């Protein structure tokens, strides 16, 4: 734990969310979901800035207390949420982490429940099964690391697994079944 | 997936190009003022309830758009360095 | 595969957002399920069993009368049950083939949807021979179907392979992608940065594997082949096939 | 690529082992060392198990059976190898057949130094990808040998010093820094000053402990000696390569970092001619 | 309801105490419940006669031993955190070398925890337990050479770790070897220590052997008898004087080192029994009239040069055998550390005896808790064997409470050494269950035990076996042990009988360990039951003999994290061990004599025995779980109610009329959905939620003290700092909250002074329930010193089944729960009643346990049937006597259909045109036969309900058992995103208001830095962390609307420049051209 | 050494390793799945078949090792019980014949039409060396039954 041996070990980072993870079915492979009040939370300061562009709150800190404390979330603040992301997209990373696909870019939409929402195509990438498991999600504040994020990190970009051609957007068990009781 | 992004990858030399030139002119349309576009007239972006997203949605989901068509030019040194942010002020408020 | 190098990217996507969709949608109207009838035992179990029964007998009457050696009894009845057990599986796969060619259990294995032959057999057919805490597999074979109630001591036998499996499963995901470690840690400082290399020196990469039964040249693999020469770049242009 | 390389052969290393009973008369438990463990010794220049003694000359075979140590002798011109193999060993090569440098004689694992001294390079090279493949092939794993092939070019980035010219002749430097000299040897410099380089093979691990930039070094190995020895003389560190100029916390030198991108012009023709306006 | 069980097998003797491993094991340990005229002998007073007898002249001998007066109850000790001990006094006397006094004043030395009725203890505050150890029962064993196919070689091990690990190896380049502490010599050298002459020897040694000359080789030092020691004292290492200093060797007499073992069993088994016969003394001891004699080495080798050569009987022992591996239960591990706190006792009093003031001192200047003490509390509370009594429910606790490991004092089993016993030996058969072993790393170390099978006089798990003299069977049977059992041919239960002889004649037995097929002639024995072969844990699956070995593993272990949930319910079948196991396990409380009913308070019981006599009986309301949950006890009586002696009173935390209820039976439809059953997820209908079906409650115990530091002591009272009284209402008494208060994520709970208040951790925190605050004046509690008062806060909880929530089977087929559709477009059955959960077919092929797929029919037919069943484990139901059952049950879904006026419909025939083309039904058939013989195979018609359209198919469904686990959705729901900092370094972590972000880790960087993402990287190194400047740079730039700050230089980057520059190194920043260039 | 086998004996077991491969392929074939098969850590599947590669894996060796060197004999002319004879053993007393081939110890099989003996085997030791006429015993569980040599045909 000395300096040299520091920078590489990395440590804990900021606007950091997790959960119980479960599948999207109606979710779409372009996006991920994400509870309503992670976002929110993982969204603090971006989110009082469009809070100025609306007359919610007069100053900045006006919009933190708006909010310090309310088991009435302003219908308005909601929609300002997601007023805010609109193509911003996040990244979600399983915990044992191997290969680069480990971690792919969503885009993220309110969504119930407190577990987050993930699509089963990538099921297969981070190695993961919804038993119990539980991803990790970062939100590229740079707007330029939030550029190579959907750019470079996309879900929808990453198909050939670059250990070897083969496809990974691989349809499973489930759509299979189908696939093969009709044709 | 994104909006043609593979018209995208066509249009650079190499994939990493296309990031460099995204994140730069996303940012140019925020700084100096978010009326450097020039895509504005028609087929501009767009929200939903409120077709607001006429004036500051997202920036590289607009500096990609301009990419869409082939208005703009890039390169290694095609403008001078400094003269960057001095003709860009001077021409936007 | 094909879509992706065809139409592209984001294309492939949609086709994949329309499947997944469709495939569930019908994944449920199809109206397939898993019942305790749908694990048809095929009814050369009763022929087989007693084929391999009488069969077993022979080979130790002859043992009996110092016939065989100690050794031979072992490997001779083990060779029984390991091909007497290969027959009652294509068997059954047979049944389902002729009669049931929509059994759940059955379209599941077949379609690119989960279940495994080898599996099925621990269903519809039954389990062959374990192994002995040593090593080398038992010699009281498993004459019971999952299908139907396995005797006590065959299950206790069933358990020396639970054990020793949960066994390796604990002592190489332990170290956690210690190779990946070592192994970054000369291939972080290389990466791609230039406008095509100038060393013309080309690579070998054979299409052929030597000797695997006498010194006899065979074509590799169909697999290996892709993994060397798929996405290349041929040194020296050669038209071979009739192609350029 | 190198984190590609790193990656897709990390990932499947936590899904092998293998080692077990059926086989027990001597001091053999699978005939060699198949699953993870022999992936260890590839990557790392060891002595296998079961290695099989090679001829580094080439000619023919000849054989003695029976009594004490059974022996094969790869005669030709006119000298003959001999080689003792217990008569509990087992060899692939008949009597007669023509044998070539670096063939395996017994059956079983080679070794990296002896089959490179004997035939060469190229061939330990191409033995290793193979060799590994098979591990990873034998176990459903289908990974393309671009990676694999990365790893071990390092495995052989140094060479010796034979022949003086600058510096000692018991040196190991970088390949590649070989050809700095190998240039500057006769074409900008004059009076050809030869220096006899011969590749060495390092595993791994080795390797890396041999790297050229000292912020690397400051890393893994030592701390104290490598800045030490590092301070001595006025080391020049180019930031080029992620681990260090990671540890500096810097644009890594690859990904949208590359120096071949991080330069990149996003003109819009209504300034465009802004700057020809200004001439 | 009705209760259809189908036992074929007759059950002759019931399960024994589940819990008697623990119960006994404690009893027979430390004889106290009778007098001291009842003078047993083994644990606690044979561990006075051992190291009490002490003489240095110091004369002072054991006399009685009596104590058991608990300062405090049960409870208080728990939430006082009290030792639950046992004040321990002792009478002896001293006697001097010149006859007098007599002075036995009672001595008390410490105090000593006690087991509770449960079989648990309560170190401080905290229940825990003293699980089982397993090892190789201290004896003598033969095998053979390391990787020397040569000869063998033997070996002789006495415990406690005290004793001297003694080998025998057979060194062919000449003579025996004798390895002790890492050193081999001539074992002939000893030999004569012991007295054997050269003739007296060899004759009656190698007699058989002519190796012996490898021994009867000494002719010049084994021609000096006593002589000899002096000479075995040469070859320790140490250079002490060749004096009488006898130690090393005395230490191996009759003291310590040689296992002072029961004198019969313990030793004299691996003796007697292995080798030798008869055991002169405990262990290899005898060192009066100065020479010394064992009849112990003359066996030793005497076997040796016996299997060396002919064959006196094969003596080539095995490792694993349980034959030879004894158990330690809680009394022996107990009594165990006593003997060492003794040894040290009466290492003071040796010492109180060479500076003792004359013939003045005998009670305190002998005595010293002290040292005794001490071990004792070493051992409840710092050995590793002592563990959290794992209570997530009552069924978790009594396997944790019966389990079994090998790893401890290490003298018996280690780490990096076992690959072999964590395979499953021949003769674990009915002495340990196969699929009891945790999931992960340590598998196979650790272990529960059978079901019958008990421990015996020392270790050795024996098990029950019937009795059989030709054909007919004995009602008689016996615990046989791991050893005596191979001499027999046992057969199984499966056997047909006839009254009381065998059935056909190609039976099926077990020899020895081995699967055969013998006659019903060599029939010694036979297997009592099925049961015995697994332990509880497993002996609850329903259809096990449907399941594979390691996905049952999994359903077992998985009951044991099951969660209390509030509306129990019994399985819809049944093992038939839920009535024991509820007893046992004392989760609900029985009536102890018969009587009749009295009070009936929902918190408190009270009855009159028919025995003229009146008792109440405290109802523990809510109580805090071990494991945070309910533990309440639902009255299951009405006032005045003759009740039968052992009758349930009121119910426990997990049971429901005496049966246990881990989860609840609902309604399922096996069948693929929408996908949102994809992997393993689970959908599942709001119907439940209504009814407050799957729901548990949960509490959270956040304790607070008042630390008294040097820079004023912390007071606890509502003043804060900072003028807050929107806070402080709730905070109604001087400090602590209000009791049912709805406290939330933030809000103040106690207040503390220097404002340290305890507030509410991030997430939740309930509705308060109790709390208690421990003022100065202590009524009797051990206040931690530096502390001047201590207070609790309960909260608690409800825990309605939401979205992350995760339930598996008691098959071992676990899950999340992805989607809950509402009963409105959920799949119906024809007739109304809509499904309640379904789940993916997918998962029942790959996972080899068809046992759900058999309880699922046989629920769908116990819901029209309106029944419950008891399978037995392999003599459970079959297939036949199912479909006969659940063809009556059709005449109650259908057979109301057609008095009604109503027949089949127009969705119900698309179906079974489709059944047909699929060969499920019989064509040419009448739609109501159709639809029956459909149902026989436990299939029915079902509409969707969102579209109306019926799926074409059957889709079998029932009532499967399925259950929540103790892991909720609460431990995992990190939201961060701006807040505190490492004090130390510079990292985001949170604790109190906010939270903090999850690591990064080398591992995921790399994959970033693969995808080329420079930035993002850099982002996540720096700006996310470290370098403060451009976080707050960010903040700003973020909450202005611009662009987020570009680090030119990270925190880091400059620091190590100076960093280094601090010595020597003259770190200087080049540019690309050589040149200078300004780091700040 | 040198293994002996006969064209029979060879066909049959060279023909072996080639079903083999036709099996072993579909063993990897599985396992492509099982670890595409997510589930993680305990694919009941996955062990099972894991030793089962072992399995084919060494067959695969014992299997090839022989066939690379072995030898061919043709002895269809002599006496003397040698390597390719057809012995016939005839229970003295009980007036019972039999049939059968001793072989060397690579082609035990009981299947085939004359009782193929291992030839370290104790009815392959007792057998050669002696011809037509002969008569002698060796260890049985039931007892010791001597057998007369009826004829020695190829
Ligand atoms: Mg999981």
């Amino acid at each position: 734990q000395g300096r040299f041996r520091q920078n590489l070990l990395g440590k804990r980072v900021d606007y950091s969310g997790r959960s119980v993870i479960v599948v999207g079915p109606q979710l779409k492979l372009h996006q991920c979901g994400l509870p309503k009040r992670m976002a929110l939370e993982l969204f603090k300061p971006f989110l009082l800035k469009k809070m100025e562009e609306k007359g919610i709150a007069p100053n900045v800190k006006a919009a933190r207390r708006m909010l310090e404390r309310q088991r009435d979330i302003k219908d308005e603040v909601w929609d300002a949420l997601e007023e805010v992301i609109h193509g911003k997209v996040v990244l979600l990373n399983r915990a044992p982490t191997l290969h680069r696909l480990g971690i792919q870019a969503f885009q993220p939409v309110l969504v119930e429940g407190q577990s987050i929402q993930l699509h089963p195509l990538v099921c297969e990438a981070f190695n993961a099964d919804f038993d119990g498991d539980q991803m990790a999600v970062h939100v590229p504040l740079s707007s330029f690391a939030q550029a190579e994020a959907r750019i470079q990190m996309l879900s929808a970009h990453n198909l050939l697994s670059p250990a070897s051609g083969e496809p990974l957007a691989k349809p499973s068990r489930d759509i299979i079944l189908g696939l093969y009781y009709i044709t | 997936a994104e909006p043609g992004i593979d018209k995208l990858f066509g249009m650079v030399d190499s994939k990493y190009r296309l990031t460099v030139v995204v994140a730069k002119r996303a940012q140019q349309l925020l700084r100096h003022g978010f009326k450097n576009t020039v895509l504005e007239p028609e087929e501009r972006p767009k929200m939903q309830t409120l077709e607001g997203l006429f004036d500051d949605p997202n920036a590289v989901t607009w500096a990609m758009k301009e990419l869409l068509t082939g208005r703009l030019v890039f390169g290694e040194n095609l403008v001078p360095e400094d003269r960057l942010q001095k003709e860009m002020e001077r021409l936007y408020p | 595969y094909q879509a992706f190098l065809r139409l592209g990217m984001e294309k492939t996507a949609r086709l994949l957002d329309a499947l997944k969709y469709y495939g569930f949608t019908f994944s449920t109207t199809s109206g397939i399920t898993i019942g305790i009838d749908d694990a048809v035992i095929p009814e050369e179990k009763k022929q087989y069993l007693e084929e391999a029964d009488r069969k077993l007998l022979q080979i130790e009457q002859a043992y009996e009368m110092g016939f065989l050696t100690d050794r031979e009894r072992y490997d001779q009845i083990l060779q029984l049950w390991t091909e007497t057990t290969e027959k009652v599986t294509q068997a059954v796969f047979k049944n389902f083939e002729e009669n049931y060619p929509f059994n759940p259990l059955y379209v599941m294995a077949q379609s690119g949807a989960r279940g495994n032959p080898q599996q099925i057999r621990q269903l519809c057919g039954l389990r062959g021979l374990m192994q002995k805490p040593s090593g080398e597999t038992f010699e009281v074979p498993v004459r019971s179907s999952f299908r139907e109630g396995l005797t006590v001591l065959e299950y206790f036998i069933s358990s020396h392979g639970a054990r020793k499996g949960g066994a390796d499963t604990a002592l190489r995901t332990a170290d956690s992608g210690y190779l990946t470690r070592k192994l970054v840690d000369v291939t972080h400082e290389i990466v791609v940065r230039e406008a095509d290399c100038g060393t013309t020196n080309y690579i070998s990469v054979p299409l052929f594997q030597p000797d695997e039964v006498t010194r006899s040249l065979r074509l590799r693999k169909r697999a290996d082949i892709e993994a060397g020469l798929y996405g290349r770049v041929l040194a020296r242009e050669v038209e071979v096939l009739g192609v350029r | 690529v190198g984190i590609v390389a790193a990656q897709s052969i990390g990932e499947p290393g936590t899904q092998l082992t293998m080692r077990t009973f059926h086989t027990g008369g001597v001091a053999g438990a699978a005939d060699i060392t198949q699953g993870l463990p022999r992936v260890i010794e590839l990557f790392e220049a060891r002595r296998p198990k079961a290695k099989a003694v090679i001829s580094e000359i080439d000619g023919v075979v000849r054989i003695e059976e029976t009594e004490e140590k059974l022996s094969v002798f790869v005669e030709s011109e006119g000298f003959s190898k001999e080689y003792k193999l217990p008569k509990e060993a087992r060899l692939l090569v008949k009597d007669g057949d023509y044998v070539e440098a670096g063939q395996p004689l017994t059956r079983g694992a080679i070794d990296p130094h002896q089959l490179l001294e004997a035939k060469g390079p190229e061939a330990v090279e191409r033995y290793l990808v193979e060799e590994i493949q098979k591990v990873y092939r034998a176990q459903g794993v289908k990974l393309h040998d671009k990676h694999i092939e990365i790893v071990v070019r390092q495995m052989m980035k140094y060479v010796e010093v034979t022949d003086p010219g600058d510096s000692r002749l018991l040196e190991g430097q970088v390949l590649e820094k070989w050809d700095v000299e190998a240039l500057n040897e006769r074409l900008i410099a004059e009076g050809k000053t030869p220096v006899a380089w011969k590749p060495l093979l390092m595993g791994v691990t080795k390797s890396a402990l041999s790297t050229k930039s000292w912020l690397s070094a400051a890393s893994f190995q030592n701390t104290t000696h490598v800045l030490t020895e590092a301070a001595i003389a006025g080391k020049k560190d180019e930031l080029i390569g992620l681990k260090e100029n990671v540890i500096l916390g810097r644009l890594i030198p690859a990904g949208t970092g590359s120096d071949f991108v991080r330069f990149t012009q996003v003109v819009d023709q209504k300034t465009l001619k802004a700057i020809e306006e200004a001439r | 309801m009705e209760i259809k069980r189908f036992g074929r097998i007759r059950e002759v003797i019931p399960l024994p105490p589940l819990t008697e491993i623990q119960v006994e094991s404690y009893r027979r340990a430390l004889q106290a419940d009778v007098p001291p005229e009842k003078r047993e002998n083994v644990g606690i007073q044979a561990a006075f006669r051992e190291t009490f007898p002490i003489e240095e002249g110091l004369v002072l001998d054991f006399l009685e031993y009596r104590l058991g007066e608990p300062p405090f109850p049960q409870d208080e000790c728990r939430e006082k955190d009290l030792t639950y001990q046992a004040p321990l006094y002792a009478r002896l006397q001293l006697i001097h070398k010149d006859t007098g006094l007599i002075k036995e004043d009672e001595v008390f030395l410490g105090h000593i925890p006690l087991m509770t009725e449960d079989g648990s203890f309560i170190i401080n505050g905290a229940d825990r337990v003293i699980v089982s150890q397993i090892h190789r029962s201290p004896g003598v064993y033969f095998t053979p050479d390391p990787a020397r196919p040569g000869r063998y070689i033997a070996s002789i091990i006495p415990l406690p770790k005290r004793g001297p690990w003694i080998d025998l190896e057979v060194e062919p380049n000449g003579v025996v070897s004798m390895k002790v502490n890492k050193r081999k010599f001539p074992l002939v050298l000893l030999l004569r220590v012991l007295g054997y002459d050269q003739e007296t020897l060899a004759r009656e040694l190698g007699a058989y052997g002519e190796l012996v000359q490898g021994l009867m080789d000494e002719s010049v030092f084994a021609m000096r008898p006593e002589e000899a020691l002096i000479r075995l004292f040469t070859l320790l290492r140490p250079g002490d004087p060749p004096k009488r200093d006898k130690a090393v060797a005395y230490v191996y007499g009759l003291i310590a080192d040689p296992r002072r073992y029961d004198l019969g069993e313990a030793g004299r088994y691996k003796a007697e029994e292995k080798l030798g016969i008869r055991l002169s003394g405990r262990t290899l001891a005898r060192f009066e009239d100065g020479e010394f004699k064992d009849e112990v080495f003359l066996p030793t080798l005497r076997y040796l040069f016996a299997l060396t050569a002919g064959v006196p009987g094969h003596e080539v022992d095995d490792i694993d055998h349980l034959g030879n591996r004894r158990i330690r239960t809680v009394g022996e591990l107990m009594t165990d550390q006593f003997r060492v706190g003794l040894a040290r006792l009466a290492r003071g009093v040796r010492e109180r005896m060479l500076m003792g003031s004359e013939d003045s001192l005998t009670p305190a200047k002998l005595v010293n808790s002290r040292p005794l003490e001490a071990a004792i509390r070493e051992f409840f509370s710092r050995s590793q064997l002592s563990q959290f009594k794992d209570e997530t429910n009552p069924l978790s606790s009594l396997r944790h409470k019966r389990r079994i490991s090998a790893l401890g004092p290490g003298g018996l089993t280690r780490e990096r050494a076992g690959f072999d016993v964590r395979d499953v030996h021949r003769t674990h058969y009915g002495r340990i269950c196969p699929v009891e072993t945790p999931e992960g790393a340590n598998i196979g170390l650790i272990t529960s035990l059978a079901a019958y099978a008990r421990v015996d006089e020392l270790g050795f798990i024996r098990t029950p076996y019937r009795r059989v003299v030709g054909g007919v069977v004995t009602d008689e049977v016996v615990y046989m042990t791991a050893t005596e059992e191979d001499r027999y041919t046992i057969a199984q239960a499966n056997t047909p009988l006839e009254g009381n002889r065998i059935a056909a004649e190609r039976v099926v037995a077990r020899r020895k360990g081995e699967p055969v097929i013998v006659s019903p002639e060599e029939v010694e024995f036979m297997d009592v039951s099925p049961k015995q072969v697994f332990s509880v844990n497993t002996n609850l699956i329903p259809f096990l003999e449907h399941d594979d070995a390691n996905r049952a593993l999994m359903g077992s272990n998985m009951q044991t994290q099951a969660v209390p949930l509030i509306r129990a319910q019994a399985p819809v079948v049944m093992t038939g061990l839920e009535e024991r196991v509820v007893r046992d396990s004392l989760a609900a409380l029985y009536a102890e004599e018969d009587g009749e009913v009295a009070k009936v308070d929902g918190n408190r019981i009270v009855v009159r025995y028919e025995d003229g006599r009146l008792v109440e009986y405290p109802l523990r309301r809510f109580y805090r779980s071990n494991q945070g949950t309910a533990l309440d006890q639902r009255p299951r009586v009405v006032v005045g109610q003759r009740v039968r002696k052992g009758d349930l009173l009121a119910d426990g935390p997990a049971s429901e009329n005496g049966f246990l209820a881990l989860g609840q039976n609902v309604l399922v439809a096996i069948m693929p959905f929408d996908g949102y059953n994809f992997e393993d997820a689970i959908v599942i209908s709001e119907e439940l939620l209504k009814r407050d079906f799957y729901t548990s409650i949960h509490i959270e115990r956040y304790e607070i003290e008042a630390r008294d530091t040097k820079l004023g002591p912390e007071r606890i009272t509502r003043d804060i700092p900072h003028l807050s009284e929107a806070a402080l209402r709730d905070l109604d008494e001087e400090g602590v909250v209000r009791i049912g208060a709805e406290v939330k994520p933030g809000d103040i709970l106690v207040g503390r002074t220097s404002d340290t208040s305890l507030r509410v951790p991030p997430g939740e925190g309930g509705i308060v329930v109790r709390t208690v605050r421990l003022r100065r004046g202590d009524p009797g509690v051990e206040l931690k010193p530096g502390v001047r008062e201590v207070v609790r806060v309960y909260v608690a909880q409800k825990r309605k089944l939401q979205v992350g929530d995760k339930l598996a089977n008691r098959h071992g087929n676990k899950g999340v729960v992805a989607k809950i559709l509402p009963v409105e477009d959920m799949p119906h059955l024809p007739d109304g009643t809509p499904v309640d959960v379904i789940l993916n077919p997918l998962g029942v092929p790959s996972r080899m346990n068809l046992g759900q797929i058999l309880e699922t029919h046989l629920g769908l037919a116990g819901y029209f049937l309106g029944q419950r069943y008891i399978s037995p484990i392999f003599d459970g139901a079959k297939e036949p006597e199912i479909k006969e059952l659940l063809a009556q049950a059709f005449e109650v879904y259908f057979g109301k259909r057609k008095g009604e006026g109503f027949g089949v419909d127009k969705r119900e025939v698309e179906v079974l045109r489709r059944a047909e083309k699929l060969g499920l039904v019989t064509p040419g058939k009448t739609p109501e036969e159709q639809l029956k013989e459909l149902f026989l195979q436990g299939k029915v018609v079902l509409y969707d309900g969102r579209t109306g359209e019926p799926i074409e198919g059957p889709i079998v469904v029932g009532q499967m058992f399925i259950m929540k686990l103790y892991h909720m959705v609460e431990d995992k729901m990190h939201a961060r995103s701006t807040g505190p900092y490492s004090l130390i370094t510079q990292q985001p972590l949170g604790g109190k208001a906010q939270f903090g972000g999850q690591r990064f880790g080398e591992m995921e960087v790399w994959a970033l830095e693969a995808y080329g993402a420079a930035h993002t990287l850099q982002e996540m190194l720096t700006l996310k962390s470290d370098d403060i400047e451009g976080r707050n740079a960010a903040y700003e730039a973020i909450i202005k609307g611009e662009d987020v700050p570009e680090p030119s230089v990270p925190e880091s980057f400059r620091v190590l420049v100076k960093e280094l520059q601090a010595l020597a190194l003259d770190v200087q920043t080049l540019d690309e051209k050589d040149n200078p260039v300004d780091i700040f | 050494r040198e293994v002996k086998l006969t064209k029979a004996g060879y066909e049959r077991l060279m023909q072996q390793l080639e079903r083999e491969r036709e099996r072993l392929q579909e063993i990897s074939a599985d396992f492509e799945q099982a670890l595409e098969e997510g589930d993680l850590r305990e694919n009941a599947g996955y062990d099972e078949a894991r030793r089962a590669m072992w399995q084919n894996e060494a067959r695969i060796d014992s299997l090839e090792d022989i066939l690379s060197r072995a030898v061919i004999l043709e002895e269809g002319s002599g006496e003397v019980i040698g390597l390719g004879s057809v012995v016939e053993l005839e229970d003295p007393l009980s007036g019972e014949r039999l049939s059968v081939q001793v072989v060397s110890p690579a082609e035990a099989n009981v299947l085939d039409t004359p009782m193929k003996i291992s030839d370290a085997s104790p009815m392959g030791k007792a057998l050669l060396g002696h011809r037509v006429g002969d008569v002698l015993s060796l260890d049985t569980p039931k007892g010791r039954r001597e057998f007369r040599v009826v004829a020695i045909h190829g």
